[PDB]
């Protein structure tokens, strides 16, 4: 199986910057892109990034940019080589972007393609 | 420190430590009584009005000292000599080098 | 045609700030680097500091709080200001010009280069003494 | 010798290149004979010790940070009740500090001890030629404006490819084999973003890095048989290793790449070259090898325009680190152990990687 | 490690240079804490002065650390018959 | 490539004893032989002796017996094991034996004997 568990929801000021934790667990972590969506209300889904975690070579969004940041921490045990934490630090929160963020990876077939996202985390709402 | 030729002859008056990095040394002279005067103001050129017989080793050599050579010394080069070494390695020296003085027969 | 003055009080008690005046000729001050030389009985001379308008006015990290120099743009002079007159400071002083240089031994733009020093002409030097 | 170069009339072959095999085999392949090279030299795992680091010596300035540090520590001898306080030279990249006084420890001994490559091998590519066996058969499409996927009108059969360069480079693969008359770009689905596009051009830019410093190496016998070679002293100055690239030669070919790349997105298309976005150093950074020394160097000097629908040399910083983790594994490095004298390689750059961005918000 | 030998109990005589050295020195044990001060017996061409005092030590320490031979195998030759492959 | 270095020239009184070192690199030391040769003036060529470098083994000219000796060191390391250096301690040096004094090495090829001496050294002169 495959599980995507986040941080819990969170309240902040504007002018702040969140981090938003998102923990993959039973996968071969350092394959398979991390893409991070969003969904505000009433303006339906929009995109933010995508990191490959065997690097850690990240992607934003172009109206995104000079905000975000992503980074990533492997598992450095030849134990449980599985798990692997993904991060996303969002910097200038402004109080149009309260809204729920969720990290989703795509699927594991053959013909799949990226993104076609089909594992989902549980979502973390902030609010603003 | 006291080195002592013949006139006429050549002389190697040495100062400073051993070379680290590139440098670009200076050399003074010091007549007794009066105030210094500048001899050599990069590794191997000297001022106008400051004649030839002073030639100097260049500073790209690493592991090196600070030599001043002499060609056909004469009574006017009875004084005192003074290294003032900047190595590219060791920080800004804010004192000469030893008085190493140079008299002649 | 250049030559200086320097001019100061010689004998001087303890515990007390001594002052030393450069006066010019030839050039005036504003327009090169200047510089302070002492020279204690029979040994190296150790160089003070060097200093020029626009902030360039570093000192010898040794001393680097009881001394300090200053200019004189209204007489055409440069000053020493020496505080705390100790037994050491027993030596001849010269004010003396100075011209700038940078020895450059890699690439340019990383900074690897710097900026050699050497006092051209000099002055007469003062003999200053401390008493009790 | 002169391999047979047969070709077909009448031929129409589907090629792909993203769902081709003999990729990932020899991925495999070089990965594993990366690790068999490793097997006889030396184990590190006395090394690992507490050192005590400091300054070099050096006219240390607060802005420049330096590359080097100066660490003293016990070893081991081959006699095993004795041990000698030695020193060496680390970059700053492989020693971290453990919380004044300053102590430093190697930054990998809480993850893996690991192998110093011995030096009588070599790291510079050789070519491989790959050959199929018997019964089977190896096409080549030589059709000239063939971007990568689909048919390929004039193909040939070969016993045994062209000499293959393996060369290990992240971003600005060097050594490559050049095109034929265009610029040509690839990709597998240039609308999508988590695909890279393969840029490969004709005539190559060459390129010459460098490392100015010699160091001088020297032997410490850890064990019986087991030497450890270490940075001894600098002499002469320190500086930091470059590369340089010629300007009008990379104006130019940025020049033939975004006129190829505008047939792809309108002509009317303003083309950005940004810097890279972020990540590992060993993406983050233009990764080489030259003649067994791993560089990393800066790369910001190069990818920085704007192109609108209308002798001097550029000079960009490298660093470079003594112990990798090349194809990221769980439980290894390499200690590339030092390189006497002064290290300089021209090489010549043929191709690039490059990455969209994946834009919304009515992006011209 | 460092071996602190010593001559055997014998009758030494000046010219008869004795093949054989008595030394002892410290060697682990199977307990990692602990060691113990043991004894044995070496030949002269296998150990080598350590610069009054005497202290040995190997003669291939410098060199390669090396295997003992674990003594169920043998060393005697036995015969070898070459046999061709077929063709 | 192979190289044959020698030591340089000297100077030495009559009953005295040469020490000429030769070292050779760029080959595998251990198989091929090092002949040592000299060169009278006003006599040709004279041979003196060889060593096998593997074990040591030697072998002298039957007129200079008891008077020459011939040693050599092994590179025990693992890393450069291709140099290696031979001696030659030349013993009862005469008036009559001012010379020059070549160590070669033979051909590596298959046809190659062991007295076709291929690559040379420089030679050192030694006058007494
Ligand atoms: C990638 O690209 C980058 C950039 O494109 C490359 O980076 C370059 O890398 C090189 C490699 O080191 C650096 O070279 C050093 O340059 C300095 C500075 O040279 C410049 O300045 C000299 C003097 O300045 C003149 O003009 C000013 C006003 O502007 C004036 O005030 C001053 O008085 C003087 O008149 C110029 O002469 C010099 O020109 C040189 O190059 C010209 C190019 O064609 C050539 O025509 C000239 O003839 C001349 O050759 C240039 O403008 C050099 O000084 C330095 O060389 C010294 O230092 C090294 C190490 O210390 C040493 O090995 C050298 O031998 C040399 O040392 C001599 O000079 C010292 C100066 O004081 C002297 O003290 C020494 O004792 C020694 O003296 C020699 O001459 C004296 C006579 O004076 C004699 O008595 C002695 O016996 C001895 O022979 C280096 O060469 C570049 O700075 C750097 N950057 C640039 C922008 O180029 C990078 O390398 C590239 N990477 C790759 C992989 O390609
Ligand atoms: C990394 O850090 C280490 C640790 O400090 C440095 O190694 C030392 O470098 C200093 C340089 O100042 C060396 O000090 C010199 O030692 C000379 C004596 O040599 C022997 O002495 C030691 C015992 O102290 C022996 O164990 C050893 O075998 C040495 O062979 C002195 O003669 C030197 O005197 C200097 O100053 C006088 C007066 O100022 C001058 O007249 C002299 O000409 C000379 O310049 C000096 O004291 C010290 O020996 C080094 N230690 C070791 C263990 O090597 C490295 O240099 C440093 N590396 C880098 C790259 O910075
Ligand atoms: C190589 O070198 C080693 C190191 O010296 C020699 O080993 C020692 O040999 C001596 C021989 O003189 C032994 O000494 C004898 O010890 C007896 C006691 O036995 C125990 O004692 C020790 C503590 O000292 C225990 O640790 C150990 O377990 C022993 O079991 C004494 O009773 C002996 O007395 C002798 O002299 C008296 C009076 O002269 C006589 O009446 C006795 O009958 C007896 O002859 C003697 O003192 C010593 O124990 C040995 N040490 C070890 C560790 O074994 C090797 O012998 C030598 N090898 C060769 C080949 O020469
Ligand atoms: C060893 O390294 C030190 C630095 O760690 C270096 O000292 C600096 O040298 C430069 C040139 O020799 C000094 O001059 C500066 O030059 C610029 C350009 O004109 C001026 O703008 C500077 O003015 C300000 O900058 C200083 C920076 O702290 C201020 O302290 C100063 O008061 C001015 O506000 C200045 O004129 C520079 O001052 C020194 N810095 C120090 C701290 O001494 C030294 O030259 C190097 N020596 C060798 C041999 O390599
Ligand atoms: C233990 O070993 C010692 C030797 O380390 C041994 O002592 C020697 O024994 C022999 C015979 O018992 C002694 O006698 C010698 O015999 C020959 C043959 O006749 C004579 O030529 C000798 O004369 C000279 O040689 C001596 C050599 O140093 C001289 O010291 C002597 O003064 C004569 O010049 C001599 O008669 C021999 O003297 C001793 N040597 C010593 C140093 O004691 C001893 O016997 C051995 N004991 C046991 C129990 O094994
Ligand atoms: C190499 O190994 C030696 C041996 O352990 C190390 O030296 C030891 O260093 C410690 C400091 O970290 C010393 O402790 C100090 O001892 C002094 C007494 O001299 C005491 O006043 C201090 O309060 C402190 O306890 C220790 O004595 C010393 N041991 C010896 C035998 O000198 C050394 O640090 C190792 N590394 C290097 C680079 O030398
Ligand atoms: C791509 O180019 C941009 C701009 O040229 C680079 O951004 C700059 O990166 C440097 C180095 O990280 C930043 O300097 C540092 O800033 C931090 C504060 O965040 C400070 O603590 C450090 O001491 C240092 O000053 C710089 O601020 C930053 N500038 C901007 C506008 O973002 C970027 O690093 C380049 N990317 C790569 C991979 O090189
Ligand atoms: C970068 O790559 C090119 C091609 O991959 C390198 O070679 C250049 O182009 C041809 C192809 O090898 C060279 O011609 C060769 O000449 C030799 C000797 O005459 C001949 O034996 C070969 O069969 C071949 O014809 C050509 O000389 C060479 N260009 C130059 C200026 O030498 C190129 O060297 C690589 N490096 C750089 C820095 O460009
Ligand atoms: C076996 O291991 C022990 C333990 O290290 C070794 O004994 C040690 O031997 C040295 C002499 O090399 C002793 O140093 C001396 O200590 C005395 C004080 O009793 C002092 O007066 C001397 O000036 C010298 O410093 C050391 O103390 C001693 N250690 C112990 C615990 O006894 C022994 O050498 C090893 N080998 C054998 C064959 O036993
Ligand atoms: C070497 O030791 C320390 C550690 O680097 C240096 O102290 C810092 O050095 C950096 C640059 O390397 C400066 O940016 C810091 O401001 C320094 N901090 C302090 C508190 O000084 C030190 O300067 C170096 N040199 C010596 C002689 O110790
Ligand atoms: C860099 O270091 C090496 C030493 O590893 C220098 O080589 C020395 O060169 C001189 C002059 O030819 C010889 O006399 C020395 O014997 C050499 N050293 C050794 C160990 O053999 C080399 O010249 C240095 N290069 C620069 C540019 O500094
Ligand atoms: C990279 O190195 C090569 C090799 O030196 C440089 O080619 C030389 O360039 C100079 C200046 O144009 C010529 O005078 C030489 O004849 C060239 N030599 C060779 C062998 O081609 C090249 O210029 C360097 N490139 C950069 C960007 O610095
Ligand atoms: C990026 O490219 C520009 C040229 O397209 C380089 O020039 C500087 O650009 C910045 C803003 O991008 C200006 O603030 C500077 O004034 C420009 N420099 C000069 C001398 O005018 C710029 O250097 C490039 N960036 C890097 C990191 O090399
Ligand atoms: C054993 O210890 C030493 C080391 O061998 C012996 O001293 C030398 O022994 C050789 C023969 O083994 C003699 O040729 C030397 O003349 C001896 N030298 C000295 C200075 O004595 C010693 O004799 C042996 N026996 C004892 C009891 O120590
Ligand atoms: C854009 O310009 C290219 C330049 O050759 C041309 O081929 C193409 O037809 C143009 N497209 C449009 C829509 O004008």
């Amino acid at each position: 199986q495959v599980q995507l568990v986040q941080s819990g929801a969170v309240i902040k000021t504007p002018g702040s910057s969140v981090k938003i934790s998102c923990r993959a667990s039973g996968y071969n972590f350092r394959d398979y892109s991390i893409h991070w969506v969003r969904l505000i209300p009433d303006k339906g889904f929009e995109w933010i990034g995508w990191i490959k975690p065997l690097w850690g070579a990240v992607s934003y969004a172009r109206q995104l940019q000079g905000r975000v940041s992503m980074t990533r921490q492997l598992s450095q045990d030849p134990d449980d080589p599985d798990w692997g934490v993904a991060y996303m630090e969002f910097s200038g929160l402004t109080p149009a972007d309260t809204a729920e963020y969720f990290c989703v990876r795509r699927g594991s077939c053959d013909y799949c393609g990226d993104f076609p996202w089909q594992y989902w985390g549980q979502g973390t709402v902030v609010v603003v | 420190t006291f080195v002592s030729v013949a006139p006429g002859q050549t002389a190697r008056i040495t100062c400073g430590e051993e070379s680290l990095g590139s440098r670009s040394v200076i050399w003074y002279q010091q007549r007794p009584g009066q105030a210094p005067s500048l001899i050599i103001y990069n590794n191997n050129d000297r001022p106008s009005g400051i004649p030839d017989r002073f030639s100097g080793s260049p500073g790209s050599t690493f592991g090196t000292t600070a030599t001043l050579t002499i060609t056909s010394v004469e009574a006017g080069d009875e004084a005192d000599y003074y290294c003032h070494i900047w190595d590219s390695r060791r920080p800004t020296n804010w004192v000469f080098g030893e008085g190493t003085t140079l008299i002649v027969l | 045609q250049v030559h200086l003055q320097e001019s100061g009080p010689g004998l001087v008690k303890p515990s007390e700030t001594l002052s030393l005046t450069c006066n010019v000729s030839g050039t005036l001050v504003r327009d090169n680097y200047w510089s302070w030389i002492r020279q204690p009985l029979g040994k190296q001379p150790e160089w003070i500091g060097y200093v020029h308008d626009s902030g360039d006015t570093n000192y010898n990290p040794s001393l680097k709080s009881r001394v300090h120099l200053s200019l004189d743009k209204s007489k055409n002079l440069v000053s020493l200001r020496l505080t705390g007159v100790t037994a050491a400071d027993s030596a001849i002083y010269y004010c003396a010009t100075t011209k700038h240089g940078r020895r450059i031994y890699g690439v340019v733009a990383f900074k690897e280069w710097f900026t050699y020093f050497y006092m051209d002409v000099w002055g007469k030097g003062t003999s200053v003494t401390v008493s009790s | 010798p002169n391999p047979q170069e047969i070709h077909l009339e009448n031929v129409t072959e589907e090629f792909n290149m993203w769902k081709n095999n003999m990729v990932e085999q020899m991925h495999t392949d070089i990965i594993s004979l990366w690790d068999q090279s490793l097997k006889p030299c030396v184990k590190l795992t006395p090394l690992c010790v507490t050192l005590q680091c400091t300054n070099v010596t050096n006219n240390i300035t607060d802005d420049m940070r330096g590359e080097l540090k100066n660490c003293s520590f016990n070893m081991t001898t081959e006699l095993r009740d004795k041990k000698q306080k030695v020193y060496s030279l680390f970059y700053r990249l492989d020693v971290v500090q453990i919380n004044s006084n300053k102590e430093y420890r190697l930054i990998n001994c809480n993850t893996s001890a690991c192998t110093q490559a011995c030096p009588k091998v070599s790291f510079e590519p050789i070519p491989i030629h790959y050959c199929a066996p018997a019964g089977f058969a190896i096409l080549k499409c030589k059709d000239k404006k063939f971007n990568g996927t689909g048919p390929c009108p004039s193909v040939s059969t070969v016993q045994c490819t062209h000499g293959i360069k393996p060369v290990v480079s992240t971003q600005l693969l060097l050594n490559g084999s050049l095109a034929e008359e265009e610029v040509m770009i690839r990709s597998e689905n240039i609308t999508n973003n988590a695909k890279n596009i393969l840029v490969q051009f004709n005539t190559p830019v060459q390129i010459n890095c460098t490392r100015p410093n010699n160091n001088t190496r020297k032997s410490i016998r850890i064990g019986p048989g087991q030497a450890f070679y270490a940075t001894g002293d600098i002499i002469g100055d320190i500086r930091q290793a470059h590369c340089n690239v010629s300007k009008a030669t990379w104006n130019e070919t940025l020049g033939k790449v975004v006129k190829q790349l505008r047939k792809h997105f309108g002509n009317n298309t303003i083309i950005r070259f940004a810097n890279s976005s972020g990540g590992d150093l060993e993406v983050t950074t233009h990764s080489f090898n030259c003649g067994g020394e791993f560089f990393y160097c800066n790369t910001s000097g190069l990818f920085n325009s704007t192109w609108i629908s209308n002798n001097d040399s550029i000079t960009l910083p490298c660093r470079i680190k003594q112990i990798i983790n090349m194809w990221q594994r769980i439980g290894q490095c390499m200690y590339a152990p030092p390189i006497q004298g002064v290290i300089r390689c021209v090489s010549n750059i043929t191709g690039l990687i490059l990455t969209r961005d994946g834009g919304s918000t009515n992006s011209t």
